[PDB]
């Protein structure tokens, strides 16, 4: 059979270059990035009016590549699955297809083949254009950037909510206040909501230019104010960074230590031995040849079974983090053991001397 | 795989092997003498983490139900496959799939409760093993759920 | 009584969801935001004098209904204080009601009210439009975010004062040098102070443009100080996020010792058996039955409250944090307890045999 | 609750059991043997622990001034009141005021200087528990302060 | 001498506002910065012509305020320095006068004096009005933010010069990409200079906005050019915040570990038991009284001094730091310890029964 | 030879001071530096129109000056390699010429001298200025700059595809929004570019002010967008400027350990002791004049090749780090070695009283 | 104060106490005799670090050069009166060169090598203590380095 | 220096004192024997150190080609030459090739396995000291590999 196993091997690979990339597989993502998003630019440029010709001339031959590429690619995928041994026949090719992006990578190139197809509703058409950003979010493996933000923003929820309060309250008095000395001298200032959004267009530093006070007083009042408004403004990327950077040091940190370790070799070695026990040529003799005293090799058995279910549970454990007072525990029985050994001792010059 | 009466009959028998006195219980006492008289050595933490595993009451005995749901169960579940594929993952760098033949023997011999030579042997010769000599585990995990 | 104990949870529950919120009661103060800061918006689109007619329209309606919200809020409130213990009878809901915050919340609900009223001096039943934001300010439980601020602005005191001392001496030098080189052949450096509103405009990074350098050494002296200043007047902003971060992270650190403990545990056991010294029934017996020598009793309860103290204070302890060197100090318990027991041994075997 | 002339006397009797020499103090040797003829066991630490919290003088004694002032007042103060709410709500997660009737069993015999099965009976029996079993702990401080 | 001693505790009171403050004493520098700052900004409005008139009135009365207000506080720290033993008589007095910002602060005030005795050459009269500036540049206590940012930018070299390197080549290479582009289009860019000019006013994120891309070439070169640059330029800001941050929180480390205690307490006491060897009444005796063996007296003082010497050095050593290895040279003594006792426990069970 | 011992020591201080300078060095390379960016300085200045004349003026004579000195620096770096020991002879000075950057060097000097003769097809001879960058770029030793952006943006690749990818939807929805609400209002967003072009200078913070929101719809929706988008923007800068900080300040932490120590040292005397089995006067006796039993020298020989080789093991992992579990495994020896002596003891006693 | 001829041939009487065979040098086994013959008990150690503060030639002995320079020197350098003060201003938090009579009566017989009750009494007599009960320490180290 | 065949034989005949058996490999036992024959006294774990550095099998020997290419190496590699220089720049602070006479011979006769006095004084007469007392280490290493 070895074509079989040339053939489980192939397959093997190209579902770990499509599923889960890893060193030189990348080059083939990175490839299908660059070829999605180029077709967004493109689409970009179609709406000016004045490279609509070329544009759409170029959005013609891309999005045919770009449909034979995907079809291609999902063919390959969904024959690939094949390799690993949950999907098997028919059946589990189906049962794979059944996963919610595999169906919106199909709904996507279905719905991209309708299109090119009416093309021979042209708003419709163009509209249709911003489906490839589904290829793009498709890329996410279960949100994982989404999650990573949740986490550090709840992580530091305390110190983001003090920015933000203290910098509404600068930005609501700063803006009132400048308002009240450019009211009537500069015509930008005509109502409290042309100072608002002044106030904010000049905090967040972005500073447009079409309003800018024009009377000194305006001017002292919104230097002071701006030097204490920017910094409040511009807190929580600092506080964000940081708490991304922290994180990430912490987590490497753990990497080294490595304890998991031998709970998963045990977890294989009593599923192995309680496996064993109904197919091992230890139990094909006349001597197990059952048919007296059935129950012995029963309880055998009932034994592998509660250490197997005891090296499953130390195995799941092993993923929970560890403190570093595993030192402290140490000493405590190691000096408790040695405690014990001179009592021991003592008992025994007592017992023979007295 | 429905449990039969029969089936249920024959694990009541073992579990009278361990209850000898009738009370429907098995203790560490009970547990560990059944497991001395074969000649194996727990300790006493051992005997009370296997009870423990089972124990639902918590008080410290297995009693017919609780034992009967774990002959019936094996490693059958869920959990057990899972887990079982987690464990060779770890020793898996690739992300394949695939452990090497003697990558596996030296996991096997070296860590933890070490497998014997003829253990080890009987183990690399129920998987399938490929020409190049890489097993794929996750079809060894699913015959020992099967 | 069952009705009521039914009473008593419903009354926990809502004092619950009001005073300190946890888990889900959020949607309810969140809903509560939403609604006064909406307000605070039409508020400012009432000053335009665009769409004065519908804001106004707009506004009658949303302070009738957050009229009527803030009311049964408040009586809720009030009504649900009567849980807890300590305000008991209407004496107690007096005692409540004289919280500052409450009497807040009442002052600017009355006037509410009142405007409404006086709605059938336009001019102030429109400037008490700000009032709403004290209910905003009203969610401060005691200033939480002023404390954090300040905390963590004294604890970074010399870096800050480093960074505003640079910052402002770069300022200075920079628009003294740029309005020399400016000074006659660009109008907009007509004086020194239209030199130093350039210079805070570009260093804070806002960039207006009504001013620019003209001349090239100006641009180039200019580009040079302004790549110095810009970094210094920035540096505030990082200083404090990261020590806002830093100090999440400590913090989080102590949550996993959990040292604590067994002190709160303790209290609860030391108060118990002296309240019991005067009701158990183990002081309900012919021997008790305190006519002859009370004094026995009395030096019973003596010592009950002697511990007691010492359980309270071992209590208030546990809050305080621990070092690391809590290891060194049971090595040096350990070591002295054995080298203690080696010296008994010794001192047997010498006093036997000699 | 003015504390009356004839209540003096009793805890100057009281007082007298420990200073059996008139000596006006009360040290370890005093406060221990009197408390190792009830058949307690303290410790000398535990002595000079107890002997602390009430010695102003700083000087290991105590006087009368000091034994009147703590019995006059017991647990009665805004302090004690607070603290002992403080360390229920260590068990108090849902911030609700409340802990459940299984749960306070479970933190007085298993925690600390653990309530016999019979002292825990009698606090679960004095709180009074709610028909769920949750147990309002607020007022149950308020009647130990009173 | 009661009176003398309250004169003594006036002047250390004084002495300590003054040079050193802490607490309360800060409401005092506070104030007196307040009043120079001010000062500083009126000089400002001086330069306007519109408010000439007004704020020259101003800046008579705060400048006479001033040189009133400093000299009496030159003064007073004048006399307020005798309070130390360092300083004593008029010759000691004059020493303290030596130091530089004491003669700064006399120049500064002289200057002031002659200046406004001058204004009854008005443009040297108001140039020297930059003088007060040094008033603020004296606060620095022997330049400690310029040693305290020179030694955290030592510390980071590497990565602020990586931070420098990166974000000049692609200044470079923007500016001239954007040059190429936007040559004969548009006319801002009409030489390479005007280029590299907004290629900066751009990466720094000042954004003036007189020049900017016009053509779509550009446009697009320049979106993708300021993602890149704009992180460069502002990389800076952060290491620099950080490494702050980091300092300040490993400093407040090692003051929680209080590790020098006990070698101050013993120096003091070497130097009162060798002191009191040549005064005390343990010496004046018959005994004592040197006619016949001098050298007794003379060789337990040689014994003092050598303590004193090794006390000396053991105080200036607990100012260095402590490694966290301590915990294995405890380990490494207290078993070395230990394992000699049970070796001279053999010994002696083999000595006596062998 | 003390004439050639003086000449060593000129080389040797010659070719530390060029290839790795220390300490006072510098002095010599900031020189260099500032040699070369002001010729650029000058170049820049030659493409005004205005400044022409004087600035090739200049660059004449600084390029005369530049050329001169390269010439020499490389003339006395070629003869300085000569002084270690690698390259001696003309071949080895041939060797040290191979080398890249060397060749660069010499590259760029005939090029810059065949400009300058050919000056005596100008647009070539301006457009070669830009060679100097390269005398920069040579300042890189083997781009330690690459390498370490490299490797600090790799291990923060999680963190910043979160930024990137949470920052790219808010640009693409922002714009669309803005778009819609300004359609028709104002003619700046005639077509979605013009809208993704302010959307994007508007997000990093540039602002330029060419165009900006005139409707309040538009302007609220780009006040709103603008928070949630600048932070994001921003949050790459954070992170790495976080990331560097914590990787100076780790680096800096194993510098205080010194553990490499006592390998080095062993290496270098089992070199030696290896070294002088075959020259040393401990083999020049009568005794060893090899003759009748050769191979007893060769087995010692052989041992001592052995030792080396565990040296220079042991030398080469010592720049691996170590972890803090150490501790642990100190108490694993000391208490197994110490329970071991319990049981001799234990043993003894029972073997000689039983 | 101006080092005499006769004030030198005093340290040289002392220096010969120590090294009575005459042969230029102090070490260890001199200088802890001549000190356990007054009725001290230094450690090794202890003797070490002695000599170690003054031998310049590192090779473990005092010659009369090393000496005379103690000898004369005493506390009188400005090393020795600004790490005294340093010592004094681990006390001083307020910072005004102040120490209470009781702070330090504290310090002297509480931390270090403790100061006898006698001892510590003599010190504070010494000290010109203000009426508030406040020590000028500076002073203090100036009447010790003088 | 190409290996000769006589070189080869002259390496057989120390192999074979090893390997007195013919078995063609040594172990510990071979490798220890002949070393504590001469008075040497390794260690197991050094023993085991020493084999580990030549054994590519990996079963705890060394066969005669893993000898022969030892013995034909010896110090003559380029990673020798490297580490050893890179052993002499840890002292070498100036980063300037040189190290003094005087701290050459603290670190070899203070660090390690210390060099005693003769040993170190015909390392350095070995090396060409300059008249300063400085030593250019870097053509000391050629020597040693050469
Ligand atoms: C934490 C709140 O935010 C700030 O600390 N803001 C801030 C304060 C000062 C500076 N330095 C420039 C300067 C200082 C003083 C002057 F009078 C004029 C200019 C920069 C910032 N960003
Ligand atoms: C700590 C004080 O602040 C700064 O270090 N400022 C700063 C310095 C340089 C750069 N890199 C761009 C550049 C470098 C060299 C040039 F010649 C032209 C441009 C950026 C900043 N922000
Ligand atoms: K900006
Ligand atoms: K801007
Ligand atoms: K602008």
């Amino acid at each position: 059979s070895a074509a079989h196993k040339r053939y489980r091997r192939l397959q093997n690979w190209v579902y770990n270059v499509l599923e889960r990339p890893r060193g030189w597989a990348f080059v083939y993502h990175v490839f299908i990035f660059l070829l999605v998003f180029s077709c967004l630019v493109l689409s970009v440029l179609s709406t000016i009016q004045e490279h609509q010709e070329l544009a759409n001339e170029c959005l013609l031959i891309l999005e045919f590549v770009m449909i034979v590429v995907f079809g291609l690619e999902y063919i390959v995928r969904v024959w690939s699955a094949g390799c690993c041994c949950r999907y098997r026949g028919w059946q589990g090719r189906f049962r794979f297809a059944r996963k919610p992006f595999c169906v919106i990578d199909f709904i996507v190139f279905v719905a991209s083949v309708a299109v090119i197809a009416a093309g021979t509703a042209t708003s419709a058409l163009r509209s249709m254009r911003f489906l490839q950003i589904l290829r793009m979010v498709r890329m996410d493996r279960r949100g994982g950037t989404w999650k990573l933000l949740g986490s550090v923003v709840y992580a530091h929820s305390k110190e983001l909510i003090t920015a933000w309060y203290i910098g509404f309250l600068v930005l609501i008095f700063a803006s009132f206040l400048v308002y009240l000395a450019e009211k009537d001298a500069n015509s930008d200032f005509s109502s409290y909501a042309d100072s608002l959004w002044w106030g904010t267009i000049t905090l967040t530093t972005i500073g447009y230019g079409d309003k800018t006070p024009h009377t000194w007083l305006g001017r002292v009042l919104a230097a002071g104010f701006a030097l204490l408004g920017i910094s409040f403004f511009a807190l929580p990327a600092g506080i964000l960074g940081s708490g991304f950077a922290l994180k990430v040091q912490e987590q490497h940190r753990q990497k080294h230590f490595e304890k998991r370790r031998m709970p998963a070799a045990n977890l294989i070695q009593a599923a192995w031995r309680l496996y064993s026990t109904d197919m091992s040529r230890a139990y094909l003799t006349a001597t197990w040849y059952d048919d007296i005293m059935p129950a012995v090799k029963t309880v055998i058995r009932s034994i592998r079974i509660l250490k197997f279910l005891v090296a499953k549970r130390k195995f799941k454990e092993t993923l929970r983090p560890y403190d570093v007072k595993d030192v402290i525990e140490q000493y405590s029985a190691g000096h408790l053991d040695m405690l014990g050994r001179i009592k021991s001792l003592q008992t025994r010059v007592d017992q023979i001397v007295g | 795989d429905q449990l039969t009466e029969e089936q249920i009959a024959e694990f009541k028998e073992a579990f009278s092997l361990f209850d000898k006195d009738g009370d429907g219980t098995i203790t560490t006492k009970e547990l560990g003498t059944v497991m001395r008289s074969l000649g194996q050595n727990p300790t006493e933490a051992e005997l009370q983490d296997m009870i423990n595993e089972v124990d639902a009451d918590g008080n410290g005995t297995i009693d017919f139900p609780e034992f009967l749901t774990m002959m019936a169960r094996k490693m059958k579940d869920t959990d057990s496959e899972e887990e079982i594929r987690e464990a060779f993952r770890v020793f898996d760098k690739d992300g394949n799939g695939y452990i090497s033949a003697a990558e596996l023997r030296h996991v096997m011999t070296n860590l933890g409760e070490k497998l014997t030579d003829e253990e080890v042997d009987e183990m690399i010769r129920e998987a399938d093993i490929d020409g190049d000599g890489q097993v794929n585990y996750e079809e060894f995990v699913q015959m020992m759920t099967a």
